[PDB]
RNA sequence: UAAAAU
RNA sequence: AGCUGCUCCCUAGCAUGCUACUACCG
RNA sequence: GCGGUAGUAGCAUGCUAGGGAGCAG
């Protein structure tokens, strides 16, 4: 169940990245930290509330079009 | 402007060490051998704590070409070796061949002095100039996952909550404070000033080690370049690989350049990279990538000898030995030699590139030089090793955009690093026990020829002072049969007695504990260090595998296998179309399944499910490519002898002896 | 001698059939990254099964997201946008906020006029007149 | 310049240290500066002393590379800029 | 060298080389395009031809695969496949290919020639793939056959940019227009090497034409210019992306209180943005534009841009803008071409201006909130998704009329396209309903919309602006002075010679014909700045002035009829040939020398 | 190779000023209406007065006169230096001159529209 | 034979 | 973007080696 | 009937050269 959300702060991390988002040193040294301390947590309590912070940063800004790929 | 204290040196050994009979050189330029320049360095090293920081490095002048000035570096000032001057330096040239291009453009000192003064506060490191207009900050991008490999595992039990096998080695990112703030870590290392007269025997002894080997100068045309699509330094790769100044060279011009560097000094710069490589731990891994007109000498200069120490088997270096078609075995096999009451053991040295000492690696530069007994004159020897010096001991760091003064220890990308590492490992194993032995009760040692060994080890370091062949060789071979060794460049394993490290006579941990304490200015903690009481299972760790005793055939046999989550981890996890779509690739799995064979012999079982799992998934593989290969066109392949590799027969081959 | 010839013919069809099948793949995969990532994402997304991220993404869906990193502390400040009456009721119950499974404690509402709304004023009736997205700013209980 | 040959024809020899080269004739200077307490204590104004020399303040940029003016550098809006500014100032005689 | 078969979109590797546009098609529809057509040339990974030194079969109903290359019968290989066997040809991905039977019409858009209405009236009925597949041939058919014109060279100099040129004889001489151009060769011996584009334009008298050069090269002897051809590029995205409705208002918040001027539009302002594009079609010269940039301030903060096919449209339409919107407004219109220039307010490369006016043909790939294309009366599929492929955005809304006036289609020369089939907008406006209907005249005399609803639509236009000034003497037209197909008649401009100054205060009319050449002459012997018929069509002034030629199919022409007079303030004149256009005509009666 | 043209291209003129070098002036628009041509000036003639007159004649561009020989270069500031203003750029010598040669300004720079120059 | 493209 | 060491896989060329069968002589 | 060279086809080894991938310090 911690591999499942470790994978995946993985494939947000890469979407991030892709999405230019280390055009601001501010934000990619917040998004990167999030994910190495995701990557090293041992209880799967801690890394959800991480995992809500890591993700905020994509619902933030408008780039990716969520109503398209949320049909389900 | 001041750049040649001579005088206050000799002013101040005649202050403090007066009596002090022996000759010091404060230029080493003037040394009889290499055991006085090591006597000498070892006081320049004291003596160059007191000026300024600013008067060391290269020594600059104006010369003037075709009616224009330059400014290039004549020589270097030398913290461990005083003031050094270059032979042939010509004033009023016409123009300029090749060679000569290529040895102003790799000098630091046109780059430096036609840049912006640098003020950097990041660091406490000594920052010269900056190359350009604005500060670089490089990252680091997260690894790609491979989806289908991690549901495939998922599908067959893995990953469950409370499994012994689980998922440690990730891609860990990184921002743009990562260059920098991980070269600030030379902060360890010290001006450490080490007791020579015990150095002095250390390094004879050292040097015996390393006794059945053949070294010397080859011609340009002798030395192997493996892989020639590997980056060239700064300034160089702005125009090309190596393959472009290894082809732009004639066999001419390389060795007019090799025969140039025994009686000039060419200080380089060495660029700064990050690594991007699956690892456990989120500290940011640095590499230096050294510049070609340094590798490109120091080839011929070591290369015979390299080569010769990666040939030979059952020595004490185990460079070179393979681990397949029962390596590890013989390896394991030829260290135990015959010890009496042995156990093993294995340690650790914290920050080994950045907090080893100068003094140290130039004692590692001496005792490989000291193969050239017939090629090279006196005078050739200390301009290489000046070179060496120059270019990989303190060095100008290219960082980010602008340059920084190295202080000291190893570069990780020179030519010679992995034997370095194992002289100077021999070394401090070496000291361990001069130090054990030396410092226990000599009225209770009974047996009655260690005590007077004990005694002529003290009269051979502090009294008598030439060198003592028969007892060099004496002691060598107590080493040998007490304490046996195999070393790979800072990794090594220890077979001792027992019983004489019980009662101090030879090397215990705490041992190496104070020597590092008091030679290295890092704390070992026994932490880190492993020692094993039961020989029928080998070493704890070497080379981050493990040790398996199994019945391969008739009769017993070690075998390495490695970290579960390691094999998985690197199943996962991958650079984009590597593995990701893995139907183009099923060669990673093969050679995946190779290194996790070992654990088919695993008392555990999901350390063998890792195997057979590696072996279901490459037959899942190639079922899928050949139906969509068939489909694209419409008739399947004639030949593909592809289904050995998921049967077992393939893999056990690998690590039984025939080949 | 033409029993030979076929067997380098049927060789040198294979490692072209062999070559062409990857060259073509190993280029479509390089083609596709920005809109596979996404959708692989949201997959595993929607598998992991969690009411923290369901709600935010949810709520995300309808216009409604935040400004900043959702903070952790006690603390810190959290700033998030409403587009509409029908989400300001269903979140907005007096002066506290649930976002992100928590309870936040609402302290100034802004409309896009840059001024501020008494949250006294928010109703159905009165609604028509504000310029709509707001932006509430609260803190974590 | 006339000013490395002023320092260079001052050496009682014609070999100078590289490590004062740009010390003593360079004509810019770059900080990088990682927090506000830092700059407090070392360019702080618009002209400030180091190197025996006086040099003077223009243009301030971060880590993103875009422009920062010192009345932005203040301690309680220092907590909204990228930390690493780097300060370019010029010889000033 | 992968794509989509054109029919049913299946996996395939063959493309039927014969057709111009060379389309993918997968197995069976390659089989079925070539069983059936002239065309039986084929390329896959390489093309399909007999690989015999010497041979040049190139059918390939009757090749044969061999080995490791396609051979002729003749020049087989002991061993051997045929290539077309079995109903379909040999490509990737055979067993899995879904043939449609859309082979009959994918045959007729191949084969056709654009000549009749048929081939229109059918490239408008099919699927939307066969659509662009259509839309990209048929420009492609015209612009090649532009190739078959004539050429000119040099005959004699007489000053630095009014000479006399030599047509070739015995083939077609291209319309003389600012946007045919021609690029310049001399040839001396030796020296065959460009001196530069040029446009001409024939002057005061023959056979001199005066001429515009790209770079001051000195006319010489022995050069010529040859009509410099274009390319196309294929299409992408559909004409119009699918419907979506809402239960609220999405991405758009509105307003209460700004400029209640556009009053009853608040309704349909709403169901604009509750879709997810809508049409607005309305007759000439009422709310439509008005109601553009008044669902522009009605929804303040929303990005939208405006487009149209023809420059004076949108140059008229960002006119209405600056009327009343703030500026902040841009008309990112054209950098440095389209030499009839257009406005003069303030960028073309910036596209951050919440307002931005072009033409399709030259939009930058943007993002949007609304796209509000204008006048689709005079598109083409082929431009619609141009639009619907460098922008993307969140409501579409498109206003025009069909009863206007259409695309100009040169090479059609028999039949009638009815408005239903000029692209893909006009016939769902026409089909279900245009979703929005506005219809009461707020610009042109009241009389003058009582004479055009009185014929084009069935009476449905009131609106106010009475008299006056209105005169139509059928007046006799003489010489037919035709040099180019567009006609010329200067004892036509003997009116304006009959009227020159005796308007004394009908000083700023603008002039307007059918024909672009006599309008030319209008800019012969001068009495205003005038204007095309096309030129016009979303444009609107105080007085105007009109001639016609004779009773040619052209000038006829009903819809040209009702955009050249309904586009005034309060005055107008009809000088018409005239057999019963005159007793069509409700206004007052005069003759030539009835000048009070 | 030779092209001529039908206007003086991008040839920014005076007005009237030098209209006492109109003798050369009829001829100087000559200059922007072909590529190139030739003039022979007899001794004592026009030689230079011609050069310095159009070099009046355009006083918003940078113009070049050159010569092979250094007696030719410096008759080549001779019949210069009073027409023209100082504002002076004629740079000849960087480190040759095995005879005295200008005697104004640089070598390194080059400043005023009018350079004069050796071919060599 | 009507518009008109880095 | 480093210096080494080991291992698997694919392709090419050459000579050597090996073997079969065919042509010329001894 | 056999010795010698010259061939083709087949086979194994070894060595050079080229490319891809994996691990270790
Ligand atoms: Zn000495
Ligand atoms: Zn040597
Ligand atoms: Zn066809
Ligand atoms: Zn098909
Ligand atoms: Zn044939």
């Amino acid at each position: 169940k911690m591999s499942d959300v470790k994978c995946t702060s993985v494939v947000l991390l890469s979407v991030l990245q892709q999405l230019r988002v280390e055009s601001s040193s501010k934000l990619w040294a917040q998004c990167v930290q999030l994910h190495n301390d995701i990557l090293l947590a041992k209880d799967t309590t801690e890394a959800f509330e991480k995992m809500v912070s890591l993700l905020s940063v994509l619902l933030s800004m408008q780039g990716a079009v969520d109503i398209n790929k949320l049909c389900e | 402007l001041k750049y040649d204290f001579t005088e206050e040196r000799l002013k101040l050994f005649d202050r403090y060490f007066k009596y002090w009979d022996q000759t010091y050189h404060p230029n080493c330029v003037n040394c009889l051998d290499d055991r006085c320049i090591l006597h000498c360095a070892n006081f320049n090293v004291l003596f160059s704590t007191v000026f300024p920081p600013t008067s060391f490095g290269p020594l600059v002048r104006k010369i003037f070409v075709d009616g224009v000035p330059f400014v290039v570096s004549t020589g270097y000032h030398f913290r461990e070796l005083g003031v050094v001057h270059n032979q042939d330096v010509n004033l009023h040239s016409s123009r300029l061949s090749f060679k000569e291009l290529l040895v102003y453009a790799a000098d630091p000192a046109m780059h430096a002095a036609s840049g912006n003064l640098l003020l950097d506060k990041r660091t406490t490191c000594f920052s010269v100039a900056a190359l350009t207009n604005n500060v670089a900050f490089q990252t680091v991008k997260p690894g790609n996952f491979n989806k289908d490999f991690y549901d495939f595992a998922v599908s067959k039990g893995f990953f469950k909550e409370g499994s012994s096998v689980e998922l440690k080695h990730f891609f860990f990112a990184q921002d743009g404070n990562a260059a920098i703030s991980d070269y600030d870590y030379y902060r360890y290392n010290l001006p450490t000033m080490c007791d020579i007269r015990q150095l002095l025997f250390v390094v004879e002894v050292v040097d015996k080690y390393f006794d059945c080997y053949d070294g010397g100068c080859i011609n340009a045309n002798q030395v192997i370049v493996n892989n020639l699509d590997k980056s060239a330094g700064f300034p160089f790769n702005k125009w090309g690989k190596a393959r472009l100044y290894y082809d732009s060279m004639s066999y001419e011009d390389q060795d007019a350049l090799f025969a140039y560097t025994k009686r000039n000094v060419i200080p380089t710069i060495t660029q700064m990279n990050l690594k991007y490589a699956i690892s456990a731990k989120n500290r940011a891994r640095t590499v230096a990538g050294v510049s070609i007109c340094s590798t490109m000498t120091n080839r011929q200069f070591h290369q015979k000898l390299l080569k010769s120490i990666a040939a030979t088997r059952g020595a004490t270096v185990v460079i070179g030995t393979s681990k397949f078609y029962g390596g590890w075995h013989n390896m394991l096999k030829t260290v135990y030699s015959d010890v009496e009451n042995p156990h093993l053991m294995g340690w650790d040295y914290p920050k080994c590139d950045r907090a080893m000492p100068n003094m140290l690696r130039i004692m590692a530069s001496l005792v490989l030089a000291r193969k050239h007994t017939t090629c090279c004159s006196l005078s050739h020897r200390f301009y290489r090793l000046a070179n060496e010096c120059a270019q990989v001991l303190s060095e100008m760091v290219m960082c980010g955009g602008s340059l920084y003064v190295k202080p000291g220890g190893t570069s990780s990308g020179d030519a010679t690093t992995a034997y370095a590492n194992s002289v100077f490992n021999i070394c401090q194993a070496v000291t361990a026990n001069v130090n054990a032995l030396l410092s226990t009760d000599g009225n209770k040692i009974a047996d009655k020829y260690v005590r007077n060994l004990q005694h002529r080890l003290y009269e051979c370091l502090y009294r008598n002072r030439d060198v003592d062949t028969d007892f060099v060789n004496e002691f060598y071979a107590y080493l040998r049969k007490h304490f046996s060794m195999m070393i790979l460049s800072d990794d090594a394993v220890v077979c001792f007695n027992s019983t004489y490290a019980s009662q101090g006579l030879v090397a215990s941990i705490k041992n190496f504990k104070s020597v590092l304490y008091y030679q290295n200015n890092v704390f070992m903690s026994e932490a880190k260090c492993w020692t094993e009481t039961d020989l029928t299972k080998g070493p704890h760790e070497f080379c981050s595998q493990h040790t398996m005793l199994v019945k391969q055939g008739d009769d017993y046999v070690y075998l390495p296998y490695p970290d579960p989550s390691r094999i998985l981890g690197a199943g996962c996890f991958v650079d984009d179309i590597v593995k990701t779509d893995g139907t183009l690739m099923i060669e990673r799995f093969v050679s995946l399944a190779i290194d996790a064979y070992p654990l088919t012999k695993h008392p555990n079982q999901e350390y063998a499910d890792v195997f057979h799992l590696y072996l279901q998934y490459i037959r899942k593989l190639h079922d899928e490519l050949t139906g969509h290969m068939l489909d694209m066109y419409s008739v399947m392949l004639t030949n593909n002898n592809t289904s050995r590799y998921w049967e077992p027969e393939f893999y056990e081959a690998m690590y039984t002896p025939h080949t | 001698r033409d029993a030979a010839m076929q067997r380098k013919l049927e060789k040198m069809a294979d490692q072209a059939m062999t070559q062409m099948y990857k060259q073509a793949r190993s280029e479509d995969k390089r083609a596709k990254v920005t809109s596979a990532m996404q959708t692989m994402l949201f997959t595993m997304l929607r598998k992991l099964d969690n009411d923290a991220l369901n709600n935010i993404i949810n709520n995300a869906r309808d216009g409604c997201v935040p400004l900043n990193i959702i903070p952790l502390t006690t603390a810190a400040k959290l700033m998030v946008v409403i587009p509409d009456y029908n989400t300001y009721k269903n979140t907005c119950d007096g002066t506290t906020f649930t976002y992100a499974s928590a309870l936040w404690e609402i302290q100034q509402v802004v409309d896009a006029d840059s001024k501020i709304v008494q949250l006294s004023e928010i109703s159905m009736d009165n609604s028509p007149n504000l310029a709509w997205p707001l932006i509430v700013t609260a803190l974590r209980a | 310049n006339d000013a490395l040959n002023n320092i260079i024809n001052n050496a009682r020899d014609g070999c100078v240290p590289l490590n004062i080269i740009p010390l003593t004739t360079a004509a810019k200077l770059m900080v990088v500066i990682p927090d506000y307490n830092t700059y407090k204590n070392t360019c702080d104004g618009t002209t400030f002393t180091y190197a025996s020399a006086l040099w003077e303040i223009q243009q301030v940029v971060d880590a993103d590379s875009k422009i920062v003016q010192l009345s932005e550098i203040s301690m309680d809006n220092s907590p909204n800029l990228a930390w690493p500014l780097i300060v370019t100032a010029l010889r000033a005689n | 060298a992968v794509g989509a078969c054109v029919l049913c979109n299946s996996q395939t590797s063959l493309r039927c080389g014969a057709c111009i546009r060379r389309p993918f098609l997968c197995c069976k529809c390659c089989y079925d395009h070539v069983i059936s057509t002239s065309h039986k040339l084929v390329l896959s990974v390489n093309p399909y031809v007999c690989n015999a030194p010497g041979c040049d079969v190139t059918d390939v109903t009757q090749l044969y695969l061999g080995g490791m290359s396609y051979y002729c019968k003749s020049h087989k290989p002991p061993i051997s496949f045929p290539l077309c066997a079995n109903g379909q040809v040999f490509g990737l991905y055979k067993n899995t290919c879904v043939g449609s039977d859309n082979v009959t019409d994918f045959n007729a858009i191949a084969t056709c020639d654009w000549t009749n209405a048929g081939d229109y009236i059918l490239a408008n009925t099919c699927t939307e793939r066969l659509k662009l597949f259509a839309a990209e041939t048929l420009k492609a058919t015209e612009e090649t056959f532009k190739l078959s014109y004539g050429i000119a060279t040099v005959r004699e100099v007489l000053s630095d940019r009014e000479l006399h040129l030599s047509w070739e004889v015995g083939k077609p001489r291209p319309p003389l227009n600012r946007n045919y151009v021609f690029t310049g060769y001399r040839v001396t011996k030796n020296s065959k090497v460009q001196i530069g584009e040029y446009t001409f334009e024939k002057g005061d008298y023959g056979d001199a034409v005066v001429y515009r050069g790209t770079t001051t090269y000195k006319l010489n002897v022995g050069d010529y210019f040859v009509l410099t051809s274009h390319t196309v590029m294929p299409l992408s995205a559909p004409t119009l992306v699918p419907q979506e409705h809402y239960v609220r208002i999405t991405g758009l918040y509105p307003t209460l209180n700004i400029s209640d001027e556009f009053s009853s539009n608040v309704a349909n302002y709403q169901k604009v943005g509750m879709q997810k594009y809508s049409t607005l079609q309305g007759p000439p010269g009422t709310g439509k534009s008005h109601f553009a940039i008044g669902l522009a301030l009605y929804y303040p903060s929303a990005r939208i841009v405006y487009t149209a096919c023809s420059h004076a449209a949108v140059d008229a339409l960002c006119e209405k803008a600056l009327k009343y919107l703030p500026i902040d407004k841009c008309s990112r219109i054209i950098p440095a071409r389209a030499r009839v220039e257009c406005f003069d307010k303030f960028k073309v490369n910036s596209t951050l201006e919440q307002y931005v006016f072009c033409t399709v043909n030259a939009l930058p790939e943007t993002t949007a909130d609304i796209v509000v294309f204008d006048e689709i009366s005079m598109a083409t599929n082929y431009d619609l998704s141009v639009v619907n492929a460098r922008l993307r955005a969140k409501h579409y809304v498109y206003i025009g009329d069909p009863a206007q006036l259409p695309a100009p289609r040169t090479l059609l020369t028999k039949g009638t396209l009815e408005p239903e089939y000029f692209n893909s907008v006009c016939r769902l406006m026409k089909t279900i309903g245009p979703d929005m209907f506005l219809g009461t005249c707020r610009r042109c005399p009241a009389e003058i919309v009582d004479t055009v609803s009185a014929l084009v639509y069935d009476n449905k236009l009131k609106a106010h602006k009475d008299k006056s000034a209105q005169c139509f003497k059928m007046f006799y037209k003489g010489v037919i002075t035709h040099d180019v197909s567009s006609a010329i008649n200067r004892p036509q401009i003997g009116v304006v010679r009959e009227f020159l100054t005796r308007n004394p205060a009908w000083r700023k009319a603008v002039f307007i014909s059918p024909y672009n050449s006599q309008n030319a002459v209008a800019s012969k012997i001068l009495g205003l700045p005038t204007q095309t018929v096309d030129s016009s069509q979303g444009s609107e002034y105080d007085y105007v002035i009109f001639t016609q030629t004779t009773e040619t199919a052209h000038s006829c022409n009903v819809n040209r009829f009702n955009v050249a007079i309904t586009r005034a303030k309060v005055g107008i004149l009809c000088i018409m040939s005239d057999r019963d256009l005159y007793d069509k005509l409700q206004f007052t009666s005069l003759e030539i020398p009835r000048r009070n």
